[PDB]
């Protein structure tokens, strides 16, 4: 029981309003006795709390953030979310979802969410271009080429080869724009007869799409 | 679909957000908002064995009020100088409040004695609001029995069992330490009320015992705690000696109002764990604290013999009993 | 609680000693 | 709202012991026995270690427990392993009426092996080319530790840009990891008679050549 899911934008231009919500699977009131948080991380950096709020409507905020900052209780209640006005590049971070809870006592972040990037640019969304790379004199993959924001995933035959797959951290060209490969090993003997796809996601741009390898 | 069980419950109290109080404040952390609407549900034909006298919501209450203590009341002197400031306390009505899945029992049963079946049974899910009142011999305000008077005891013939009675009719307590001996203070309670009940009791305690004459007596011996009726009043702990209130003279010919002398101390046992504890004291100004006795707890001597009647004087001190007199008639059980 | 001071304690009135709580009480 | 103080790295070796420290002040630390305690692992979501000090969550080690004296609070591992290496973080509530993260310990298990790099080329896809454009693509992986220095060729010939390049990123098993792409015109591969990449991390040299 109880996981969370963050779901919102993954983009949001500068001066504008960012805002994402988190979906339970345990009952916000309750069940109990607990709060619900947001968490967020620009990336390479630490943890800072945003907000607590409880099943009523009480809300516990950062009094760095209290101009520009509301969370909110909502179908049913069920679910909570988070709207942050007037943003920055330093408003960018991995959005954390978390549960406290307080029984009689510990006040303390669980049942973490496994969160989402939200990007801070007035750069536009774009879907990438794949192709298929293949090898010689192995192993062999698939370039995820010029997307942004991040993060795209790459996938391999429908889920059924987690199997020998590295998919590497991306480069974000020059340019505004991402790059990214994924390699998966395999025997020589196999090659002849295995079709492997790949499967590129990119949900900024819904782009989904699959490419074979020789 | 359920059996009984034990978990760390959570508590709820309109606690306001900057009162300086050491409840208020304690309750800001360790509780949340209490429910707006809280529900009761009367449940199909359901008849439950509850028991007071084993009882985990006891043994949790008891951890709170006393952290609430320890934490709020700063003694002078260290432990085992710490400078002992003077803060508000009134204690507040705390819920204890069940969380995802399990729920309270309510035992609805008007006379009722925390123990055996109940039939009409409901389903809280969080307890009515208690004050976490600590104090001997009285205690203070609190529930009260709907219908009949209750006397409760987890077994009445073994003369070392508190006995706590529920009174159907409370009456005040007026303390005082005026506003100039310091140390010297008074409690003052209508003599005409308070022997009304006194009589409403023996017969309601002849009642369990064979209709054999009901005896007082004062306390036998002990601590300066136990031996008087101990309390705190906005900070400051009382000890009043209540010679004066099992008076089973008047009763024939008498008179009206009773008064008891009452001594606050700095220099006392902490009833929260074995030791001492150094406050600093009062403050000219006048110190007043006005409680209804919701009830009281007894022992007996057994002794008897048996003569033709029973010994009955001031008891306390485990406070757990304090907690029970509210609790008997809650009980969690899980569903899961 | 200190029972058995408090064993010891009622003992000089000639009453037992239990302990009521984190106290001592006599009969 | 402090900040909350913890030793930005410390470091120990297999079977050892050691205690990261978090220090704040009389309204957080002080003040209530509310300190959390978070492993992080790059990258994955936090996960809870230490509630109230010193207690911990069913499925957690014996080795992780919590102390605090005073408004310092200490997080202390015993029986080190690999599966340690992470980031910690501290957490507190505070007088009224927040919490408050701190900055975060690098946990640096020492004694280990010095594993070399792992370089795979591949070149430009006859359908990238088929779009006027090409990329090369240089994948460097299972190397320890970071970083590594990476330079392109052209037949002798020193080229760029080209010619980007990541950073040492780790993996979940400890050791790390970068990549470089060589974008370029298709007209410009068909141009030479092999392009390569050379991979170097403390004393090795590592190439990897491609052609047409
Ligand atoms: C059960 O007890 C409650 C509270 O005392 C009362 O309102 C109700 O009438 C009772 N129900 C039955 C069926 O006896
Ligand atoms: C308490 O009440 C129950 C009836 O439900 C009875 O079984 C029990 O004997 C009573 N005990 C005392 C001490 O009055
Ligand atoms: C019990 O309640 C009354 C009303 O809130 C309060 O004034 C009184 O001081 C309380 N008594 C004690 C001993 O806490
Ligand atoms: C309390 O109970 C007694 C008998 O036990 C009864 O005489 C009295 O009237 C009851 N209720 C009151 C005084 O409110
Ligand atoms: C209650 O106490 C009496 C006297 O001490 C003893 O005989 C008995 O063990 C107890 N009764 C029950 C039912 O436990
Ligand atoms: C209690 O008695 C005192 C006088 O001794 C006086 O303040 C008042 O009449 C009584 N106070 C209350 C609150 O009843
Ligand atoms: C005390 O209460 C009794 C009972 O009603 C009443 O007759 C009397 O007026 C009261 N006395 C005082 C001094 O309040
Ligand atoms: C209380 O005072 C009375 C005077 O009536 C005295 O007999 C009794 O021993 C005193 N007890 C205590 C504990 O002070
Ligand atoms: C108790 O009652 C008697 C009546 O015999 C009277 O002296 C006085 O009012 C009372 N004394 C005490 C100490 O309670």
């Amino acid at each position: 029981e109880v996981q969370l899911v963050e779901s919102g934008p993954g983009l949001v231009k500068p001066s504008q309003t960012l805002s994402l919500t988190c979906t339970v699977s345990g009952a916000s009131i309750s069940s109990g006795g607990y709060f619900w948080s947001w968490i967020r991380q620009h990336p390479g950096k630490g943890l800072e709390w945003i907000g607590n709020i409880y099943y009523i409507g009480n809300t516990y905020y950062n009094p760095s953030l209290k101009s520009r900052l509301t969370i909110s209780v909502d179908t049913t209640q069920n679910q909570f979310s988070l709207k942050l006005t007037s943003v920055t590049a330093a408003d960018t971070a991995v959005y954390y979802c978390a549960r406290v809870p307080r029984l009689r006592g510990g006040n303390y972040f669980d049942s973490w969410g496994q969160g989402t990037l939200v990007t801070v640019s007035s750069a536009s969304t774009k879907g990438p271009s794949v192709f298929p790379l293949a090898p010689s004199s192995a192993a062999l993959g698939c370039l995820v080429k010029d997307y942004f924001p991040e993060p795209v995933t790459v996938s391999w035959n429908s889920g059924a080869l987690t199997s020998g797959v590295h998919t590497f951290p991306a480069v974000l060209q020059s340019s505004g724009l991402y790059s990214l490969s994924s390699v998966v090993t395999v025997p020589s003997s196999s090659l002849g007869t295995q079709t492997y796809i790949c499967n590129v996601n990119h949900k900024p741009s819904n782009t989904k799409v699959d490419k074979r390898v020789e | 679909v359920w059996k009984d069980a034990d978990t760390t419950l959570f508590c709820a109290s309109d606690a306001k957000a900057h009162e300086t109080e050491v409840h208020n404040v304690w309750a800001t952390h360790a509780c949340v908002p209490t429910d707006p609407n809280p529900q009761e549900i009367h449940l199909e034909n359901v008849t439950e064995n509850f028991n007071m006298w084993k009882n985990n919501m006891v043994e949790q209450m008891q951890e709170d009020v006393i952290s609430l203590w320890d934490q709020s009341l700063q003694p002078c002197v260290k432990l085992t100088k710490q400078a002992c400031p003077k803060i508000s306390f009134d204690p507040i009505p705390i819920h204890y409040c069940t969380p995802a899945g399990y729920v309270i029992l309510k035992c609805n049963d008007k006379n009722f004695n925390g123990t055996g079946p109940c039939k009409n049974v409901s389903s809280v899910q969080c307890t009515h609001g208690i004050k976490p009142v600590v104090s001997t011999q009285l205690l203070l305000n609190g529930s009260l029995a709907e219908e009949e008077i209750i006397i409760r005891s987890e077994n009445l013939t073994n003369n070392a069992k508190t006995i706590i009675v529920h009174l159907n009719k409370s009456v005040e307590i007026n303390c005082t330490r005026p506003s100039n001996d310091i140390r010297k203070a008074y409690c003052e309670i209508n003599g005409t009320k308070w022997n009304k009940v006194l009589k409403q009791v023996t017969e309601k305690l002849k009642e369990h015992f064979n209709n054999k004459t009901i005896i007082f007596q004062p306390p036998s011996g002990g601590d300066l705690e136990i031996t008087m009726h101990s309390f705190n009043c906005r900070g400051e702990f009382f000890y009043c000696n209540t010679t004066q209130l099992f008076n089973n003279t008047c009763i024939k010919g008498c008179n009206g109002t009773i008064t008891l002398p009452c001594k606050i101390k700095q220099i006392i046992n902490m009833w929260q764990g074995t030791g001492q504890a150094m406050y600093a004291p009062p403050i000219d100004g006048k110190i007043n604290c006005v409680s209804n006795i919701t009830g009281i707890l007894l022992t007996r001597d057994g002794g008897a013999n048996n003569t033709s009647n029973e010994t009955f004087r001031p008891g306390g001190g485990n406070i757990k009993d304090n907690w029970r007199s509210e609790l008997y008639k809650y009980k969690v059980v899980q569903i899961e | 609680x200190n029972l058995h001071f408090c064993q010891l304690r009622c003992k000089s009135l000639g009453l037992l000693g239990r302990c009521a709580x984190t106290y001592c009480a006599c009969v | 709202q402090s900040v909350l103080t913890q030793p930005a790295s410390v470091s120990g070796s297999p079977g050892q012991s050691i205690t990261i420290s978090c220090t704040g002040t009389s309204s957080d630390v002080g003040g209530y026995k509310y300190v959390s305690w978070y492993q992080q692992h790059p990258d994955k979501a936090p996960k809870l270690m230490i509630y109230e000090v010193s207690n911990r969550p069913s499925g957690v080690s014996n080795r992780f427990s919590g102390s605090k004296s005073g408004n310092t609070a200490s997080l202390t591992i015993s029986g080190l392993q690999a599966e340690d290496e992470a980031d910690y973080y501290c957490s507190s509530y505070t007088s009224s009426s927040t919490w408050v993260f701190g900055g975060g310990t690098k946990l640096t298990v020492l004694g280990q092996p010095k594993a070399a790099p792992s370089v795979t080329l591949f070149p430009p896809s006859s359908e990238e080319l088929q779009a006027n454009k090409a990329t090369l693509v240089c994948l460097i992986s299972d190397f320890y530790p970071g970083a590594v220095t990476v330079a392109w060729k052209a037949d002798s010939s020193p080229v760029k840009a080209g010619v980007e390049t990541t950073t040492p990123s780790k993996q979940s098993n400890n050791k790390y990891a970068a990549s470089s792409y060589l974008s370029l015109t298709p007209e410009q591969w068909k141009s030479h008679r092999s392009y390569s990449c050379q991979v170097t991390h403390e004393g090795s040299t590592v190439e990897k050549t491609v052609a047409p």
